[PDB]
C-alpha cells in the first residue's frame, strides 16, 4: 500500500546489465526457450523521469 | 413490517362460554397438536406428554393423563406430542415428535396401544377403512391398524432438501387416501395395501411447495401448495382442471360452491368453485400469522399471533366480529363442529366460543 | 526436521526391466520421468533414489543411464550407495 | 456474397476497430449466410452488445447493433447488515461495476444471487430487489433494494430410532444447537450445512465406536417454519446391535507388500468392534503405501456381518495407486510474505515424489501461522508428463498486525488488565514483534519482544525480550517490599519431539529493591551480600546487577489442552548466575499435570498435579527473597489464602516511615515494640513442594444436551515450603522454618467452564490441616487470563 | 462534482492534473467519463482518468481503466502509451523480489508487446531498461527458491532450478550467482562427474 505510492510517485533503477553465459569446450549451455528475451530496440528516448507520462 | 389490528365496529358481541388450560402446551414451537370434539366431550394435550378430557359446556374435566415416560420421582421425558388430536371410535390419536403414535380409551385415559412410526408423527391422524393414516416427518405415508396400531402398510414420497415444517394429513375416499406431498405433489393411494395410483404435481435457490390436506368432492380433489398454485384435479386420473396462482400450508374449507382459504401472507380470500374466480378479498389481517379457517354460524373465524380472534361475514369479505382470548397467540387450528368452537392458544389454554 | 527425500522412486526390481538398447520411451515407461537430465552437451537419464530421515544420515542409489545419438540406451551404470 | 464494404450503426463506446477486429467475415470476401451467422455470434461473443443484426446492403454489408448500457452508479438501499462498500467488493469481482455494462438477462441473478447471499448467513426472507433507471447516452443506474428480515434459529434438534443412548447426550456433542444457556458459551444457534455435516459425521463416529458397525443414517430432514424464523433438524438412524472385531482380510494390488500389511492389520479377537482403530489401520496402510512412493494409496473398508456369532469380518480393500514427481512448488497471493516465509511450512519436497497427505500438511501448516485468510491447494499435472506435477498454493494475505486488550478478576490478584500491540509477520518475514503489558493488583510488567521462528532452517527459534517489571511485595500479600526491576532476555527454543520441547537463553537483570520492613530471614541474605543496613528505618535501597543462563524443558502429551482428559504436561524451567553477577545462586523448578481416565467415555477422570521447587546461593552468599517460593492460593493449595504457606517474617523493632494511629503497623516502636516480633504475613521460602490429587467426575445437575461443557472436580490439595538458610539455634522462641514436616492440607470442589465474560473457575476449599499463622481463603474464582 | 458544463470541468480537471493533486483531478474527470461515455474527445478523458489512477496509486482502478480501453479501441494512435501505463501499473505492484513474480511477469508481457507493436514508441527505450530490470528480478526470484532448497537439503530440487534458470534467464546477474550452487547440488549426490562440468561453465565466465 505505501510502498506502492513511492513507485506510483517517481522512483527509478538501473539494474545489472544483460550478459551472455560463455560455454566451455566439450559441453553447451542449455536451450534457449525464448519467453523472457528482449529484443535490441534501438535509439534514444528520454527514460526514468526524464520522460513525460502524461497523456498525449 | 406486520399489518396493525384492524378496528372494526363488532355488533354483535361474542364471548367465552369457558377455558381450560393443559400444562405449557404448543409453547413456541410449529405444531399441529388442537383441541378434538367427540359425543360433548373434549380432548386437547401438551407436547410435554399430558391428554385431558372435557365437558364441552363446564370445560370440567372427566380424567388426565400424562404419556412422558418418568424413570422414578427424578427423571422425565417430554413426549413431544405433536400431530392430533383426533377422535373416532373411542379412541384418541396422537402423534409424537418421538416418532411414537399413542391410541388412548376415550372412558378412562387409558393407553389403548402404542406403535413406533417411520418418523416423526406430525400429521393430524386421520381415521378410516378400519386405519389411522400417519404421515411422518420423512415423506412416509403408513397405516396403522385400528385395532392394534400394527404399521399395515407403508407408502414413501420423495423429500426435497429444504421443506416447510409439515405434514398433510390425507382425505379418504371411495378406499383411496388421497394426500399432499412436501415433494409439491398430490398422490392418491389405495387404503389396502397401499398401491400407487397417481401423483399429480402442482409446484411451480430455495423456492419450493409442502402441501396439508387436500379435499375431495363430486369427483374433484382440491389442492393447495406454498407458493405453489391451488388446483382442481379429477379423483379418477388427477389431472389438473382449474388453477389459481397462489399458495398457503394452512387447510381451507369447500362450502356450497365456494372457497376460502388464508394465503402464505395471511389474506382471506373467497374463491368459486367451478373456476377459482375471486369474489371478496380481506387484506387487513396480513402477516399477522393467522391460523387455519374455520365456518362458524355462517361467519369465518381465524385464530391469529396475538391471540386475536376475527370473525369475518363471508358475502363481501367484511369484518363482524373482534375478539382478545389470550395472550400466548393463536397458530394451530380452531375446531368448529357440533355447534362448539374450540380453539387452543400455545399455552395449551382451550376455549369455548358462543 | 523433516525427512528428506530427492528424486526417483527406484523400487530395484524396476532396475531390471532395463537392459542395453531400449530407446528413451520404455526405460521412461519403466521408470517414469527422470527429475533431472543432462542439460550440458550430453544426454543422460539421472535417476536418482535419496532418502534422509532426520539423524540418521542420506542414503542413495545413483542410476545413470547413457543414450546414443539416437535415443537408444547404450550404457547404465548403477551406484547402489555411497561411502 | 462479394463484400466490398462493410458498415456500421448504432456503435457509440465500442469503437469501428473493435468491431471491425473481432469479425470473422472481413472485406473482398465471399460470404454465406453461414459465415453471416457465425459472424453475428462472433459479435455477441464480445459481450458489448445487446441485440445485432448483420445485414446485406446493395454492395456493402451492414452490422446494425445496440450496445449495453453502461452502468453510471450502484446504490444500496436496505442493506442494515451489509457494507455498501464489501457488497460493492463482491459485485465488481463477480462482474458489475461502474464504468462497465449491464446484462439485462442478469439482473434476476444478481437479485438471486444476493439473495443466495443473505440465504447463506440466516435470513431466508431476504429479498433483494433490483431496479435499473435509464439515463441519457445509453447510461443507466441500477439501485439495489434489500429487505433483510430477520435470521432463522433452530428450534430443535432431533433424532429418532436411538435406543441405546438419550437424544441429548448425543446432542451434547453436535456443533449446532437448540438451546443457549446465558451463562454458557455452549455456542451459536445460528445454521450452516458444514455444521450439519460434521455433526452427522460426529453422530455417526459416536455409535462406530461403540461397536454399532451396522449403524446407519436413513435421512435428515432440515424443516422451516412457514413464518421463516424457525428451523429443525430431524436425522433419522437405524442402530444395528454390537459386534466383536473377527478378524481382516486385505484384499488388492497390494503391491506386494502383503508381508508387511499383516502387521498393520493384526487384531485380538473378541475385541468390542471400533470405528476409529479401523480408520487408523486405513490410515496406516495409506502411511506405508506412502513410503514407498505411491503418491494416492487408496484403502476402503466394509463390515462382513455374521449375525450368528454377532461378530463383524473386516474386508479391506487395498488400492496402491501410481507414483508421481513434483516437478514444481509454487506460491502465489503472497505479496508481502516472502516466498521462503511459505516455503518452510512443506512437507512435499520440490524433486521429490508425491505424498498426497504430504501436500495437506503444508496446508494446514499454511493454515497454522494465521498469515493467511484462505489457503488451497492445486496439483498441477505437467503437460505432456505422465507422472509430473506442479503443487501449487494458492494463499489469500491476511493483515496480522493487531491491537488487543484483555481483562480478567481473581481473587489472587484483584481485577487484571492485559494490553498490548502486536504484529506476527513483521514485514512478511515470519518475525513476530510485539510491545506488551500485564497490571493487576501486586505487580505492572511491560515488554518490548521480536522472535524469529527460524533461525535454523528445522525449527530453532531466536528470542529477544527487552523487559520493566514493578513489583509491590504488600499487595501480594506477603511481607513489605518494593522490588523495580528492568532487564533483556535472549533465548533459543528448538523442538525434539513434538511433544517435548527445550530452550535455553541468556538474560541480563537489574534489580533495584527498596522499601523493605526489616525482618530477619531478608536481612540474613543482606549480610550475605556484604550489605548492612539499619534494621529501625525502612529507608533502605539495594540495587543489583546479574547475569543468569536459563534453561527450560516442556513435555505435552495432552489429549486435549481444554477439558483433558489423558496425557502429561511437566514443565522444567531452572535458572543459574553466570560469573559477573553482583548475586551467586542458581533455581530450580517443575511442574507436573497428569490425567488418568478410568471409563471408556472419559468422563471420570483423575488428576495428579505436582509442583517442586528449589533454588539457592553458590559463593556462600544467599538466593535473593524476591526469587523465593510461594505456595496457597487458587492455582497451588486451595483453600489458603495466596502466598500464605511457608515462613513468616520477624520483624525488628522500627520507627514507622509516616507513624499515624488508625493504621495498623507491625513491630513499630512507636507501638510499644522493642524486641523481635513473631508475624502472621509470609515471605517465602527457597524450597518449596506442592501436590495435588483431583478427581473429575461428570456435573450432576445441568441437563445432558449441555452439561459437558461444564467440569466438576473433587480436589485434594497438599503444601509445603521452607528455608534451608533458617537458623533454629539464634531463634529458640520462634517457629523451625528450616522444618519441611509441616505439611498444609486441603480438600474441595472445584467448577470449570465458559461464560460471555471468559474463563471460569470456582473452588470451594477447607483447609482440615493448617499450622500456626496460615491463612484461609475458601471461597476462590477466576475470570479470564489472570 | 457540480453539473456545469463539460468543457469547463475539462479546464478544471485540467489545472488540477498540473498541480499534482490527483484525487481532485480524478473526481472530476470520473464525473464527465461517467456522464459523458462517448464524445468526440471522450478517451482523451480516458487517458488522463489512467493517467491520475496510476499516480493516485489506485492501480486496481487503473488496471480496470486500461483493459476497457484497450477492449474498445486497439487501433487508437496511442495504445502505446496504455500500454506502457500497464507495464508500470504491474511494476508498481510488483515492489522489488522474494515475492510472488506473477506481477512482474505481466509487467514483462505488457513492455514486451509495447516493444514489440510499436519498436519507435517514445515509450519503448525506458520499456527495454524496466524489461532488464524484471529479467534479472524474475531470475533472482528463481535463485531464492534454489537458495531454500540448498539451506534446506533438496539438491535436486536445486539442480531443476538452476537448470531453469540457465534455459530461461541465462543472460541475468542473478544465473552467474546460482551455478555454484548448482555445482554444490552435484557435489552433494556424489554426481561429480556433472559438478565438473558446471565448474567449468562457471570458471571459463566472469561473476559480472
Amino acid at each position: 500500500r505505501y510502498k506502492r505510492q513511492v513507485s506510483g510517485d517517481e522512483a527509478y533503477l538501473e539494474a545489472a546489465p544483460l550478459a551472455e553465459l560463455h560455454a566451455p569446450a566439450g559441453m553447451i549451455l542449455p536451450v534457449t526457450s525464448g519467453d523472457y528475451a528482449i529484443p535490441v530496440t534501438n535509439g534514444s528516448g528520454a527514460v526514468g523521469k526524464a520522460l513525460d507520462i502524461r497523456p498525449p | 413490517k406486520m399489518s396493525p389490528l384492524p378496528t372494526v365496529e363488532n355488533q354483535f358481541t361474542p364471548t367465552t362460554a369457558w377455558s381450560t388450560s393443559v400444562g405449557s402446551g404448543i409453547g413456541n414451537f410449529y405444531s399441529n397438536l388442537h383441541p378434538a370434539l367427540a359425543d360433548n366431550v373434549v380432548y386437547a394435550a401438551d407436547r410435554a406428554g399430558l391428554v385431558k378430557a372435557l365437558n364441552a359446556d363446564d370445560g370440567k374435566e372427566i380424567w388426565s393423563v400424562s404419556l412422558a415416560e418418568k424413570d422414578g420421582w427424578f427423571s422425565k421425558e417430554p413426549a413431544l406430542l405433536s400431530g392430533g388430536v383426533t377422535v373416532s371410535g373411542g379412541h384418541v390419536y396422537i402423534g409424537s415428535e418421538k416418532a411414537q403414535v399413542y391410541a388412548l380409551n376415550t372412558s378412562d385415559g387409558t393407553v389403548a396401544w402404542q406403535t413406533k412410526v417411520a418418523g416423526e408423527a406430525l400429521s393430524r391422524p386421520v381415521v378410516s377403512d378400519g386405519l389411522v393414516l400417519i404421515h411422518t416427518s420423512n415423506g412416509q405415508l403408513q397405516a396403522l391398524n385400528e385395532a392394534d396400531g400394527a404399521v399395515k402398510w407403508t407408502v414413501n414420497l420423495d423429500m426435497p432438501s429444504l421443506s416447510l415444517r409439515g405434514e398433510s394429513a390425507p382425505t379418504t375416499a371411495f378406499g383411496a387416501a388421497v394426500v399432499g406431498g412436501d415433494n409439491g405433489r398430490v398422490s392418491a393411494v389405495l387404503m389396502e395395501q397401499g398401491q400407487m395410483i397417481w401423483q399429480q404435481r402442482i409446484s411451480q435457490d430455495r423456492l419450493s411447495d409442502v402441501d396439508t390436506t387436500p379435499v375431495v368432492v363430486n369427483g374433484v380433489v382440491f389442492a393447495l401448495a406454498y407458493n405453489g398454485n391451488l388446483t382442481a384435479l379429477d379423483l379418477r386420473s388427477g389431472q389438473i382442471m382449474w388453477k389459481r396462482e397462489l399458495g398457503s400450508v394452512n387447510d381451507f374449507i369447500v362450502d356450497g360452491n365456494r372457497i376460502y382459504l388464508v394465503d402464505q401472507n395471511d389474506r382471506v380470500m373467497a374463491l368459486t368453485i367451478d373456476g377459482g374466480v375471486t369474489l371478496w378479498t380481506q387484506s387487513d389481517l396480513l402477516h399477522r400469522l393467522l391460523t387455519s379457517p374455520v365456518l362458524y354460524n355462517g361467519n369465518l373465524v381465524v385464530g391469529d399471533s396475538e391471540g386475536y380472534l376475527h370473525w369475518i361475514n363471508v358475502e363481501d369479505g367484511r369484518f363482524v366480529a373482534q375478539q382478545k382470548v389470550d395472550s400466548s397467540g393463536f397458530q394451530t387450528e380452531p375446531v368448529a363442529a357440533d355447534g362448539k368452537l374450540l380453539i387452543q392458544a400455545k399455552d395449551g389454554t382451550v376455549y369455548s366460543i358462543t | 526436521r523433516p525427512d528428506i527425500n530427492q528424486g526417483n522412486y527406484l523400487t530395484a526390481n524396476d532396475v531390471s526391466k532395463i537392459r542395453v538398447g531400449m530407446t528413451q520411451q520404455q526405460v521412461a515407461y519403466a521408470l517414469g520421468t527422470p527429475l533431472m537430465s543432462d542439460p550440458f552437451g550430453t544426454n543422460t537419464w539421472f535417476y536418482v533414489f535419496r532418502q534422509q530421515p532426520g539423524h540418521e544420515g542420506v542414503t542413495q542409489q545413483t542410476l545413470t543411464l547413457t543414450f546414443n545419438s539416437s535415443g537408444v540406451l547404450t550404457n547404465i551404470d548403477n551406484k547402489p550407495a555411497l561411502s | 456474397f462479394v463484400v466490398k464494404d462493410i458498415h456500421f450503426e448504432g456503435l457509440q463506446r465500442v469503437a469501428v476497430g473493435a468491431a471491425l477486429l473481432s469479425m470473422p467475415v472481413r472485406t473482398g470476401d465471399t460470404v454465406n449466410d453461414e459465415d453471416i451467422s457465425n459472424t453475428i455470434r462472433a459479435l455477441f461473443a464480445t459481450g458489448n452488445f445487446e441485440d445485432v443484426r448483420v445485414l446485406r446492403d446493395g454492395d456493402t454489408l451492414l452490422v446494425q447493433v445496440k450496445e449495453r448500457p453502461t452502468i453510471a452508479s450502484i446504490t444500496f438501499s436496505g442493506n442494515k447488515s451489509v457494507k455498501d462498500d464489501m457488497l460493492k467488493q463482491n459485485l465488481e469481482a463477480s462482474g458489475v461495476r461502474v464504468g462497465e455494462s449491464l446484462d439485462r438477462t442478469t439482473i434476476a441473478d444478481i437479485e438471486k444471487g444476493l439473495e443466495d447471499f443473505y440465504y447463506s448467513v440466516g435470513k431466508y426472507s431476504a429479498s433483494v430487489k433490483a431496479v435499473v433507471t435509464p439515463l441519457p447516452r445509453n447510461r443507466v443506474d441500477l439501485k439495489l433494494v434489500f429487505q433483510e428480515g430477520v435470521s432463522a434459529e433452530i428450534q430443535q434438534i432431533n433424532i429418532v430410532g436411538n435406543h441405546a443412548f438419550t437424544t441429548d447426550e448425543l446432542i451434547s456433542h453436535f456443533q449446532l444447537r437448540d438451546e443457549v444457556p446465558w451463562w454458557n458459551v455452549v455456542g451459536d444457534r445460528k445454521y450452516q450445512k458444514q455444521k450439519l455435516a460434521g455433526d452427522l459425521e460426529t453422530l455417526r463416529s459416536y455409535y462406530l465406536d461403540r461397536g454399532y458397525a451396522r449403524f446407519n443414517i436413513d435421512s435428515t430432514q432440515v424443516s422451516l417454519t412457514p413464518d421463516k424464523k424457525g428451523i429443525y433438524v430431524t436425522v433419522n438412524i437405524t442402530e444395528g446391535d454390537q459386534y466383536k472385531l473377527s478378524g481382516v482380510e486385505v484384499s488388492g494390488n497390494l503391491a506386494g507388500h502383503s508381508a508387511e500389511i499383516e502387521q498393520l492389520t493384526k487384531i485380538e479377537p473378541g475385541e468390542l468392534y471400533n470405528g476409529t482403530k479401523v480408520t487408523k489401520m486405513e490410515d496406516d496402510i495409506k502411511k506405508l503405501l506412502g513410503r514407498y512412493g505411491y503418491a494416492y494409496p487408496r484403502v476402503q473398508s466394509m463390515p462382513e456381518i455374521n449375525d450368528a456369532d454377532k461378530t463383524v469380518k473386516l474386508r479391506v480393500n487395498v488400492d496402491a495407486g501410481n507414483r508421481f514427481y513434483v516437478r514444481k512448488i509454487r506460491f502465489e497471493g503472497n505479496d508481502t510474505s516472502k516466498d521462503a516465509v511459505l516455503r518452510r511450512e512443506m512437507r512435499q519436497m520440490e524433486g521429490a515424489w508425491l505424498g498426497s497427505d504430504l501436500v495437506d500438511q503444508g496446508k494446514e501448516r499454511l493454515n497454522r501461522l494465521g498469515f493467511f485468510e484462505t489457503v488451497d491447494t492445486d496439483t498441477q499435472r505437467v503437460p505432456g508428463s505422465p507422472d509430473q506435477v506442479d503443487v501449487v498454493y494458492k494463499v489469500k494475505e491476511r493483515n496480522t498486525g493487531s491491537f488487543n486488550f484483555g481483562i480478567g478478576y481473581g481473587t489472587e490478584s484483584g481485577v487484571s488488565f492485559q494490553a498490548g500491540v502486536q504484529q506476527d509477520n513483521w514485514l512478511g518475514t515470519g518475525y513476530a514483534v510485539g510491545i506488551n503489558g500485564t497490571k493487576n493488583d501486586y505487580q505492572t510488567y511491560a515488554e518490548l519482544s521480536v522472535t524469529n521462528p527460524y533461525f535454523t532452517v528445522d525449527g530453532v527459534s531466536l528470542g529477544g525480550r527487552l523487559f520493566y517489571n514493578d513489583f509491590q511485595a504488600d499487595d501480594a500479600d506477603l511481607s513489605d517490599y518494593t522490588n523495580k526491576s528492568y532487564g533483556t532476555d535472549v533465548t533459543l527454543g528448538f523442538p525434539i519431539n513434538e511433544y517435548n520441547s527445550l530452550r535455553a537463553g541468556l538474560g541480563y537483570v537489574h534489580n533495584s529493591l527498596s522499601n523493605m520492613q526489616p525482618q530477619v530471614a531478608m536481612w540474613r541474605y543482606l549480610y550475605s551480600m556484604g550489605e548492612h543496613p539499619s534494621t529501625s528505618d525502612q529507608d533502605n535501597s539495594f540495587k543489583t546487577d546479574d547475569f543468569t543462563f536459563n534453561y527450560g524443558w516442556t513435555y505435552n502429551k495432552l489429549d486435549r489442552g481444554y477439558f483433558p482428559t489423558d496425557g502429561s504436561r511437566v514443565n522444567l524451567t531452572g535458572k543459574v548466575t553466570i560469573p559477573g553477577s553482583d548475586n551467586e545462586y542458581y533455581k530450580v523448578t517443575l511442574d507436573t499435570a497428569t490425567y488418568v481416565p478410568i471409563d471408556d467415555d472419559h468422563k471420570w477422570v483423575v488428576l495428579g498435579r505436582t509442583r517442586w521447587g528449589y533454588g539457592d546461593g553458590l559463593g556462600g552468599k544467599e538466593m535473593p527473597f524476591y526469587e523465593n517460593f510461594y505456595a496457597g492460593g487458587s492455582s497451588t493449595v486451595r483453600g489458603f489464602q495466596s502466598n500464605t504457606i511457608g515462613p513468616k517474617a520477624v520483624y525488628f523493632p522500627h520507627q514507622a516511615s509516616n507513624y499515624d494511629p488508625d493504621y495498623d503497623y507491625e513491630c513499630a516502636t512507636q507501638d510499644g515494640a522493642k524486641d523481635l516480633c513473631k508475624s502472621d504475613d509470609a515471605v517465602g521460602g527457597n524450597a518449596m513442594a506442592v501436590a495435588s490429587l483431583e478427581f473429575i467426575t461428570p456435573t450432576p445437575f445441568i441437563s445432558d444436551k449441555y452439561a459437558n461443557s461444564v467440569r466438576t472436580s473433587f480436589f485434594w490439595d497438599m503444601g509445603t515450603v521452607w528455608d534451608t538458610n533458617w537458623d533454629s539455634s539464634q531463634y529458640s522462641g520462634y517457629p523451625d522454618y528450616s522444618d519441611p514436616s509441616n505439611i498444609r492440607m486441603s480438600a474441595g470442589i472445584a467448577l470449570q467452564w465458559m461464560s460471555p465474560l471468559g474463563p471460569l473457575v470456582f473452588s470451594y476449599a477447607q483447609p482440615f490441616k493448617k499450622y500456626d499463622g496460615d491463612k484461609a481463603e475458601q471461597f476462590q474464582f477466576n475470570i479470564g487470563k489472570t | 462534482v457540480p453539473d456545469n458544463p463539460p468543457n469547463e470541468i475539462y479546464a478544471t480537471a485540467q489545472q488540477k492534473l498540473q498541480d499534482g493533486n490527483w484525487r481532485q483531478a480524478i473526481t472530476q474527470l470520473e464525473a464527465l467519463d461517467n456522464r459523458y461515455p462517448f464524445g468526440p474527445y471522450s478517451q482523451q478523458v480516458q487517458l488522463d482518468l489512467i493517467y491520475a489512477y496510476y499516480k493516485n496509486a489506485d492501480l486496481p482502478l487503473a488496471q480496470a481503466a486500461i483493459d476497457r480501453f484497450i477492449r474498445l479501441n486497439p487501433t487508437h494512435p496511442n495504445i502505446d502509451y496504455v500500454m506502457y501505463m500497464r507495464g508500470l501499473t504491474n511494476m508498481a505492484l510488483d515492489d522489488s523480489s522474494d515475492r510472488d513474480p506473477q506481477h512482474a511477469r505481466a509487467a514483462f508481457s505488457d513492455f514486451s508487446k509495447l516493444v514489440r507493436g510499436y519498436p519507435n514508441s517514445q515509450y519503448t527505450t525506458d520499456a527495454t531498461k524496466r524489461l532488464v530490470f524484471l529479467k534479472d528480478r524474475l531470475a533472482k526470484y528463481e535463485y531464492s527458491v534454489a537458495e531454500y532448497y540448498t539451506e534446506r537439503g533438496a539438491w535436486v530440487a536445486v539442480v531443476n532450478r538452476v537448470e531453469g534458470m540457465l534455459r530461461d534467464y541465462p543472460d541475468t546477474q542473478a544465473t552467474r550467482d546460482a551455478l555454484p550452487l548448482m555445482e554444490n547440488a552435484y557435489r552433494q549426490m556424489q554426481m561429480n562427474a556433472q559438478a565438473e562440468k558446471v565448474a567449468k561453465i562457471i570458471a571459463a565466465n566472469s561473476s559480472n
